[PDB]
């Protein structure tokens, strides 16, 4: 239930479509900044 | 010109004046062959960084061994086994 007296804390809030934890806005903010074996490279 | 590594071929312009190339910090990357003429590239041996989990030596003498971002493929008795975590 999300009686929060209208206010709406979806966007920040675990969006469960999501990497498993990670809210709307943290996925943004992971957006927003920028094992490598031995085969990779070879 | 020695050295210690893995040999690959690889394809490299290399204009018919060069030898060898050469890596960011000044280190030999491919060389040409002096006689089956082909651009191969030397990477370092594979290598891998070694830590050893151990509870305290008083309390026993069993470790584990944590091969650093390493596949469990290229990694005596801590080297494979059936106890073996990814
Ligand atoms: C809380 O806000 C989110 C978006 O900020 C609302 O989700 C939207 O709902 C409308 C339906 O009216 C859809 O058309 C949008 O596509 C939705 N957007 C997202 C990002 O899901 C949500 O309905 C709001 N909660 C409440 C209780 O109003
Ligand atoms: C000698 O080297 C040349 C490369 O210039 C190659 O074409 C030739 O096959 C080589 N011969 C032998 C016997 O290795
Ligand atoms: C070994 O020493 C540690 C402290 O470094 C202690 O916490 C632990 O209880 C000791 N174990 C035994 C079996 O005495
Ligand atoms: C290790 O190599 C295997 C090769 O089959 C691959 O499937 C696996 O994803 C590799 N592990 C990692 C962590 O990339």
């Amino acid at each position: 239930i999300k009686d929060f007296g209208g206010f709406n804390f979806s966007q920040i809030l675990p969006d469960p479509s999501k990497p498993s934890k990670r809210s709307f806005i943290e996925d943004l903010l992971f957006n927003k900044v920028t094992i490598k074996q031995y085969g990779d490279c070879l | 010109l020695t050295g210690t590594g893995v040999l690959t071929e690889s394809n490299k312009k290399f204009l018919p004046f060069q030898q060898f190339g050469r890596d960011i910090a000044d280190t030999t990357d491919a060389v040409r062959d002096p006689q089956t003429l082909e651009i191969l590239d030397i990477t370092p041996c594979s290598f891998g960084g070694v830590s050893v989990i151990t509870p305290g030596t008083n309390t026993s003498n069993q470790v584990a061994v944590l091969y650093q971002d390493v596949n469990c493929t290229e990694v005596r008795v801590y080297s494979t086994g059936s106890n073996v975590f990814q």
